[PDB]
């Protein structure tokens, strides 16, 4: 992971446009509207039968502050990916055994979302930039599979 | 099809203030929420807005970091944090709607329905 | 394989793209090849340069495909006989590459089109996309 | 999408499975199940040990729909129905797992049918055993 | 990694192996079964069927080489990564090889291994073969992660 | 018409001393067929020696011969040789090409052959 000025800086400067706490949800909440089988890993979480269900949901509210919390994080250390997030990928893979490529789902949610409320704001170099940190994400969680 | 703001009186300047907007009569998880405000004798003023469920913030520069906003998507019902309130703030406050208003765009967005606003005014005396 | 209201998703959802397919399709391609540059290695040949008009052709060409494949979308195979053709004999093009211009479509059309955005339309636009790409994907 | 030379490959060589259904069904299962052991947390009322009796079952069971599926390869979608809400409704089951077991399948047949398992085959299958789970998720 | 009798199942197996031939089987049945993967070899002339790939020399005497650098990972089974430094920059950095494909390949040569070993490939000595084939892929696919 | 399975090479040598023997063949699809080596000693039973699968992929030896003998195929010539070192008094023999459609490795060694050659001398001795 490797960002430049209107790259390291056109993520941070976008991201300080969004709230944290609720971000997480809305991404959350359509990775397992669109992708139903994740839903698997989050039976406790009470009802995700509809997509009404799953974006009101108060544990994909809350489950998603925290991803989203460790996301933010992330944009901290993108130099230092694989270490920032060296013992989630150790629940990730070692005790949850989430296939990566979900990893690369959520990103590409996160993107969907953040072209959604932001509309030409969200051009195609700046989505290029977080197509590079959500990469950099994913890979650093499947780094306990490789 | 009713949005009913609540929130907002007197205030001393220095204080804060909490404003919501009760709607009704669409699929809230749809709808842009956005305040406007209008001084007397002033025209009609944008303060702040959120995307639909307040995933992101844009607030205009006289009021960021002083008034913050809500989701309450249960309730269908947004809020407007106010704090530092100053005898300069005085205006009727209007929610507004406007189905899937993209951010930044928000000061700048054809509006669909709006309410009565309510009174805010600051001033000691 | 889509449900009926997955059509039901896809074909209001498409039908409001209309005089932007060009515009959409153009985007889209143009998203593709700068947040993943390997795909410009399947046009060696073109001007692939921001705003190129030969990009804006190819995107029409793109963009009025899925208009076919959406109004044909209950007989795929036969409606995208001669593309299927084209991408999995002639273009060699793996499939790994259909995953990205699918998401970058998914981005172009919320960034342009967010009341038609919604999670469960989302969810059927991707499985479309996913379809035409399983097609386009196939020798037959 | 599948060819009509890949129909023909896929229906001459599953074709010579016959009574093996259940045997060969239980190999790939086992294959899986060890290769692969994340593929276990699907099964986690099983006796997983090598030669269980609700392994060879259950190996009968997936075989025969192969079976199935190779005598409506027109209408997999409708032969499949049942089994597509079984395993992407109910069962949740992640699309790689598929991927695994149609590889597992492909090992087997190899292993036992070797004059069936030609390059032009070998590819037929695969693509019949893809559109399979594609039905199916 | 592997088990000690994980290890000698699989250098068992591997001292039948005609390392040259094997490699031509696999790298043809890969061209056939997955077609896209031709494309990375178009200098190697005629991929237009199966019996055309089959018979390519090209493509026989190139998996002659990728079956070598196989063996080369039986032999440094713990540093993987680094023994293949020099493919992984190429099939990454220089090729683009998605690494999705490296993937197919390792479970296509297990494909031809229970091919010609029949019941001897036994579902405890195929997961040792998994093993390995997916430890060369993630070495592969290295300057990616 | 006829399937042939030619064997040349093969003769007198020392004790120690090596040989080449190949089996040329024609009428069936070598690249369908596992290729193996037999021998039989006057009075003897028939017993293995060296074959490959189909195309030559895989080999199985007899562990007699292991190290000592190499098996090889030349797919384009439809020809499979057999290199002996190290012979030995007990090498003495009639070598038999054969072939098997599709014969899996383990089976080489009992596995049902569809072909047989005519086999070809082979005397080891000091003498
Ligand atoms: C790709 C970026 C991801 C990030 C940044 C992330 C972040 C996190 C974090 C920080 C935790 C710790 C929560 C805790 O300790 O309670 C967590 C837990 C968890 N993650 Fe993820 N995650 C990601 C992807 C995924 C995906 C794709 C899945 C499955 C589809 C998943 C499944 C889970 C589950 C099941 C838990 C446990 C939740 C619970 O039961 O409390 N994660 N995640
Ligand atoms: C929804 C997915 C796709 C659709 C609907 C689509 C559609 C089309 C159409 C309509 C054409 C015009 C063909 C003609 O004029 O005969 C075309 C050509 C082409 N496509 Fe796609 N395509 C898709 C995916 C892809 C992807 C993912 C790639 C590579 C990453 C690709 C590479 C090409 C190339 C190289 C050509 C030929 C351009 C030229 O030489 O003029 N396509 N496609
Ligand atoms: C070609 C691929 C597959 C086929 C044809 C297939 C077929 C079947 C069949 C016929 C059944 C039994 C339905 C019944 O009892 O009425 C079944 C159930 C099941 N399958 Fe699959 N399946 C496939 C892939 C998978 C995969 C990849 C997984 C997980 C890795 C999986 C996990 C299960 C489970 C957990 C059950 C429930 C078993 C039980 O309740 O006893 N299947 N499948
Ligand atoms: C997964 C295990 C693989 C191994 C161990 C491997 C090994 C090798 C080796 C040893 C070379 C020769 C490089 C040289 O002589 O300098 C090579 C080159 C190459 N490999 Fe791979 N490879 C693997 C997978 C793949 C895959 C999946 C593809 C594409 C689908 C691929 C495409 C290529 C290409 C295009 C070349 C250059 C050939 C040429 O034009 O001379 N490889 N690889």
């Amino acid at each position: 992971v490797h960002l430049t000025p209107e790259e390291k800086s056109a993520v941070t400067a976008l991201w300080g446009k969004v709230n944290v706490d609720e971000v997480g949800g809305e991404a959350l909440g359509r990775l397992l509207v669109v992708y139903p089988w994740t839903q698997r890993f989050f039976e406790s979480f009470g009802d995700l039968s509809t997509p009404d269900a799953v974006m009101g949901n108060p544990k994909v509210k809350a489950h998603g502050k925290k991803v989203l919390g460790a996301f933010s994080d992330g944009l901290a250390h993108l130099d230092n990916l694989k270490g920032t997030f060296a013992t989630l990928s150790e629940l990730h893979c070692d005790k949850l055994h989430v296939d990566p490529e979900n990893f690369r789902l959520l990103g590409n949610v996160l993107v969907c979302v953040l072209a959604h409320h932001f509309g030409k704001e969200f051009t195609p170099p700046v989505q290029a930039a977080y197509q590079k940190v959500v990469a950099g994400v994913a890979n650093a969680l499947a780094h306990k599979y490789h | 099809v009713q949005l009913q703001e609540s929130g907002g009186g007197l205030v001393q300047p220095g204080g804060s203030l909490r404003l919501s907007c009760a709607a009704s009569g669409f699929i809230f998880s749809t709808y842009s929420m956005g305040w406007f405000r209008q001084a007397p004798g002033k025209e009609r003023e944008f303060v702040a807005a959120s995307t639909w469920g307040g995933v992101t913030t844009n607030y205009a520069d006289s009021v960021k970091g002083r008034f913050t906003i809500s989701t309450d998507n249960a309730k269908n019902t947004v809020y407007l944090q106010m704090n530092s309130l100053n005898s300069g703030d005085t205006a009727v406050y209007y929610c507004a709607a406007a189905r899937f208003l993209q951010n930044a765009r928000l000061t700048t967005g054809p509006y669909d329905y709006w309410g009565q606003g309510t009174q805010v005014t600051v001033s000691s005396g | 394989v889509l449900s009926p209201a997955d059509k039901t998703n896809v074909k209001a959802a498409w039908g409001k793209v209309g005089a932007h397919a060009g515009e959409y399709g153009a985007e889209a391609l143009e998203r593709m090849f700068l947040s993943f540059p390997t795909t410009k290695t399947y046009f060696p040949h073109f001007d692939l340069s921001h705003g190129s008009a030969q990009v804006k052709g190819h995107g029409k060409k793109v963009a009025d495909a899925l208009t076919n494949a959406v109004a044909h979308v209950d007989d795929m195979p036969n409606a995208l006989s001669a593309l299927s053709d084209l991408h999995a004999h002639k273009l060699r093009v793996d499939p790994v590459n259909f995953k990205l211009l699918s998401h970058c479509l998914l981005v172009t059309l919320a960034a342009h089109l967010p009341a038609e955005f919604t999670p469960a339309v989302h969810a059927s636009l991707d499985k479309f996309l996913a379809s035409v790409s399983t097609v386009l994907t196939s020798k037959y």
